[PDB]
RNA sequence: GAGAGUUUGAUCCUGGCUCAGGACGAACGCUGGCGGCGUGCCUAAUACAUGCAAGUCGAACGCUUCUUAAGAGGAGUGGCGGACGGGUGAGUAACACGUGGGUAACCUACCCAUCAGAGGGGGAUAACACUUGGAAACAGGUGCUAAUACCGCAUAACAGUUUAUGCCGCAUGGCAUAAGAGUGAAAGGCGCUGGUGUCGCUGAUGGAUGGACCCGCGGUGCAUUAGCUAGUUGGUGAGGUAACGGCUCACCAAGGCCACGAUGCAUAGCCGACCUGAGAGGGUGAUCGGCCACACUGGGACUGAGACACGGCCCAGACUCCUACGGGAGGCAGCAGUAGGGAAUCUUCGGCAAUGGACGAAAGUCUGACCGAGCAACGCCGCGUGAGUGAAGAAGGUUUUCGGAUCGUAAAACUCUGUUGUUAGAGAAGAACAAGGACGUUAGUAACUGAACGUCCCCUGACGGUAUCUAACCAGAAAGCCACGGCUAACUACGUGCCAGCAGCCGCGGUAAUACGUAGGUGGCAAGCGUUGUCCGGAUUUAUUGGGCGUAAAGCGAGCGCAGGCGGUUUCUUAAGUCUGAUGUGAAAGCCCCCGGCUCAACCGGGGAGGGUCAUUGGAAACU
């Protein structure tokens, strides 16, 4: 299915991730549908940039967050907005 | 084969093939009988038409044919009636 | 790679004093080697362009690849003379900044202090002699390294400093308060000839 | 509703029943020398009733494939 | 030409050719055909080692080797430096490069590679002639 | 937007040749300290030893073997996955690809959303138990046994089609409504309390994703390749497909294509991009991403939502292997590795912690994807191999006009430094989690458990004691390579005497050679330096930008003329070309521009810009 997941970037021993909407079968660093955020885990408080309306729109369409992206979406409060949208 | 699942798929697909082809032949015979009735001009042609339509739809169930494949047959069958 | 060879023979190859004092050119103001004292043919224009370019990179003790790349970036500066903007970027090199502030008598000494880590930029240690220093950044000596004769001799020995530098003789902390203007740097260096050298 | 491509052209063959061959005759600039060069792209159109005759200007609209080489439908006969 | 002529018959440029063609062709044993592979060097076997005479201005006994390459091409090569240990049936590595004196010689033999020895007594430009630092 | 050398006794011009620059998946020669990042079979799509590269589910189902009935296996059936990920580029000049469109000719598992259902039965079948044959692969025989396995019946037309109406389009037509005829599904598991939670199951629809097909335009050489085509071109029906269609067929016509390059031949995966160039261009298509194609060679279908399916099946073939000769087995262009070819490309390593993928409710299992580590200066970037003072200038080398020069402030000496190195110590981020234990809020419910969400506790590092940091100790272990006649930065001695040798070009060597070999100096670059190969430049040397044809290469021996190219003045008009505005799109990464992060840089991240002879649409109207 359509996943909201992390695409690895950066350099060796210095990972940087973009949050992307992608088909599950596409390679991790390969084809993707749309970029919706970034995730920098090297920061002691992790830096996240999120296009919340884009993420919220895709979740309503059935996109499945990956495990770590779901945590990222909860801290930013998007997973609460999606819960209230379903209500 | 080399992988165990592949070995098992050989059996399951072989079994599926036997079932699929038997039921598909059933559908073809049912159709065949109706069409031959139309050529002869029989009396129970109505029943054979119904059974022919029944066989095609049941074939669409179980997915031996595609829904559009079934619909084309049903339209074709009705024209023969 | 650093040039660790004799220093005088480099200055007399270039016909200028790289230390800016003249002790290298006082005796035997001619090229090194046995053919130095007696007369040779006229240098070509390519040799004139080569020597001018070699003046600068010998001045700041850089290898040629680094010198080329810095010269390329100096081109990207849209406003101002290509050669002038190049001379400023050489000055902003942390090496040169240390020597200009007076913490070393020679640029080799300034490089040795930067390389070995006795210098701190904005309170933070930097050991890259090639490090490029912005205007207003503070260049200081490490708190462990402030009491070494070599810097203290240099601090007291240097009686003059460029007008574009601020310095505090107690904190051992200084900064360029603006970019050097062409007249403030070496006038004897014809940067126009360097620009044409790399133009070829 | 989206639109298909419609081209103006000239009938150059009607020896086939229910079909015509059309020529569009555009002009393209040469990629190197920049001069405008004549270029003929000709199409097969399904003529419903063999109406349009040879040497006629006709408009054709694109459609689904009607045969091996048919992709266009006669729309108008603009000149006879 | 007019513009219309250039449209009709566009400009076409002379095709260049290699100075060392024998290095441009590989060989496939299976298909028994020649492949177009650019190679900086090529190994060959010395079918004949001898001496040759130069063209008119110069006079010497230039040392060559008739080398059949691994790609089956038969080439005449030059043995640079003073003194050499080559003999017939030796395995030698060839580089490109003509010898202006010898009309038919388009390749030099690499010293210090394969069966070719370094130049005895060499002390300057050793990387050429393939001699280790003394 | 730099030029130089070389035709002559000299000259101007023309003209080729050659060189100074940049680049590389390079190789080779000499040399070699470290670190960051990237790169590494370009040849034989050659043959491949060995291990590994897809499995998972006991909360679908029945057995079986233990554990002192718990727990743990073992194979069945069944479900999903195996058509992704990874590799290679052989084939392919072709709607393959790129870009712009179209489909009122399309399909779509898993994921979301909605409206419905989920009712009654039935006969089996492995596993198992014996037993037959076989060397082995493996086949059978009989007797049992379950399901979310299978099959009927029932109930569902919201699907398709027909018809009537209305609305509408771009021709076939599309949408809604209404009726009408004919037929069509399913399954239970776990857990709370017949009801109900939750995961599954069936029907229809919409979404999203993925796929399919059609079309415009664009990107190789050769006519010393012009003819090609016969299901070929079109039609009419039929059949077939998810779908239009000669997709197939039977008939009826005969057309279709082509000098705007058909056909044939040769070569080639294409692109984003990369190298070069002032640009126009030229060259290339490694690594990374997209698309395509292929998986021992050829053909075929099965299964499935999806494959005509790298680690599936069948057949044929070539090859290797095992046989008891009857018959069996196999496919590294997966990760390593071996042989072979070659000038030339790596460890048969660690880990699943991270990220992503399969299965599961989950713990979790699997993952040579991927994260890491190893090897190579293969590339790029950074830092070193010391710093300061230091003689009218030691010894020694080279050379002298024997005075002195030069190597040389170089060395020595004295004072310093610790990037590094060594010794000890101190020690990261990368982890977010999930699961689980607490409470809470919503919707629903008779009430619940639970679902969705929110808050706390708890929980996990392959790298690895890695980066990094701190302290002590010593300049101690850490530089070469090429060049020096002109081009071209850098010059003298000997040795040799057209010899030996050099050479990119011009040219050097014939007994006083800055050109051969050595030495001392010197120049360039530096952990590299040079050589060779290849591409662009210089080359205006195919000239569109940007050249020529009296005598240097070049006007057909001359006419007549088809096509084509070009074409006098003007009114109105159009608006294809041209110009212009807006919108759509031209992925990400990359160059470039700002902006931040790594001590700097390389490198990384963010925000832009650029890029089309693109389409749709509104304008202008001189010029064609
Ligand atoms: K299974
Ligand atoms: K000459
Ligand atoms: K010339
Ligand atoms: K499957
Ligand atoms: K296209
Ligand atoms: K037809
Ligand atoms: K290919
Ligand atoms: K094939
Ligand atoms: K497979
Ligand atoms: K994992
Ligand atoms: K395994
Ligand atoms: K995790
Ligand atoms: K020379
Ligand atoms: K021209
Ligand atoms: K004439
Ligand atoms: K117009
Ligand atoms: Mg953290
Ligand atoms: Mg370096
Ligand atoms: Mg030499
Ligand atoms: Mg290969
Ligand atoms: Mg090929
Ligand atoms: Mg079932
Ligand atoms: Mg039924
Ligand atoms: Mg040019
Ligand atoms: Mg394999
Ligand atoms: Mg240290
Ligand atoms: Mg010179
Ligand atoms: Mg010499
Ligand atoms: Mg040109
Ligand atoms: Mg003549
Ligand atoms: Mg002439």
């Amino acid at each position: 299915a359509v996943k909201i997941r992390l695409k690895r970037m950066g350099s060796k021993k210095s990972p940087f991730y973009r949050i992307v909407v992608a088909d599950s079968r596409s390679p991790r660093d390969g084809r993707f549908i749309e970029t919706v955020g970034t995730y920098n885990p090297l920061k002691d408080p992790a830096e996240v940039v999120l296009k919340e309306d884009l993420v919220l729109d895709w979740l309503s369409k059935g996109a499945q967050p990956s495990d770590t992206v779901r945590n990222i979406l909860s801290k930013e409060g998007v997973m609460k907005k999606h819960h209230e949208a379903k209500n | 084969p080399n992988i165990e699942s592949a070995i098992k798929r050989v059996r399951t697909s072989a079994n599926a093939n036997a079932k699929n082809s038997s039921q598909t032949n059933a559908m073809r015979t049912a159709i065949k009988k109706f069409e031959e009735a139309v050529a002869a001009g029989a009396d129970n042609v109505d029943a054979l038409y119904n059974e022919a339509v029944k066989a095609v739809d049941m074939a669409a169930t179980k997915g031996l044919i595609h829904k559009n494949k079934a619909n084309r047959d049903k339209i074709r069958l009705s024209k023969l009636a | 790679s650093r040039y660790t060879g004799p220093s005088w023979k480099v200055s007399r190859r270039l016909g200028i004093s790289l230390s800016g004092t003249g002790k290298e050119l006082a005796r035997r103001p001619y090229k090194p080697g046995q053919h130095g004292p007696n007369s040779r043919g006229k240098v070509s224009e390519y040799g004139m362009q080569l020597t001018e370019k070699q003046k600068l990179r010998h001045m700041y003790g850089m290898n040629e690849r680094q010198f080329r790349t810095l010269f390329i970036k100096a081109s990207k500066i849209k406003e101002g003379k290509h050669g002038v903007n190049f001379m400023v970027l050489l000055e902003q090199r942390l090496d040169n900044v240390v020597y200009r502030l007076g913490l070393a008598t020679t640029r080799r000494q300034a490089r040795q202090l930067v390389n070995h880590g006795h210098i701190t930029v904005d309170g933070k240690r930097v050991d890259i002699p090639s490090y490029h220093v912005e205007v207003g950044q503070v260049i200081g000596v490490r708190e462990k390294s402030q009491n070494i004769s070599t810097i203290k001799e240099a601090v007291e020995a240097t009686v003059g400093r460029p007008a574009f530098v601020s310095f505090d003789t107690e904190k051992l902390e200084g900064s360029f308060t603006r970019l050097p203007e062409r007249d403030e740097l070496y006038p004897e260096i014809d940067e126009a000839l360097v620009v044409e050298y790399y133009n070829q | 509703r989206n639109q298909r491509k419609v081209y103006q052209g000239r009938v150059v063959s009607d020896k086939m029943d229910k079909t015509i061959t059309v020529v569009v005759e555009t002009k393209k600039n040469h990629p190197i020398y920049g001069k405008r060069m004549k270029y003929s792209k000709k199409y097969k159109a399904h003529d419903e009733n063999n109406t349009a005759k040879v040497g006629d200007i006709v408009k054709i609209m694109e459609t689904r494939p009607l045969s091996a080489t048919k992709r266009f439908r006669l729309l108008e006969v603009v000149e006879e | 030409p007019t513009i219309n002529q250039l449209v009709r018959k566009p400009r076409k440029s002379k095709v260049e050719k290699s100075d060392s063609p024998a290095l441009n062709k590989g060989y496939n044993s299976f298909k028994k055909t020649q492949t177009n592979v650019n190679s900086p060097q090529k190994r060959g076997v010395c079918t004949r080692v001898g001496t040759m005479t130069p063209k008119k201005p110069n006079s010497a006994l230039r040392k060559y080797a008739r080398v059949r390459l691994s790609n089956l091409i038969e080439v005449t090569a030059y043995i640079p430096g003073i003194g050499h240990n080559l003999q017939e049936h030796s395995v030698v590595l060839l580089r490109g490069g003509r010898v202006k004196d010898l009309p038919g010689v388009r390749y030099h033999i690499v010293r210090g590679a394969l069966d070719t020895a370094g130049v005895n007594d060499r002390k300057q430009s050793r990387s050429k002639y393939g001699t280790k630092r003394p």
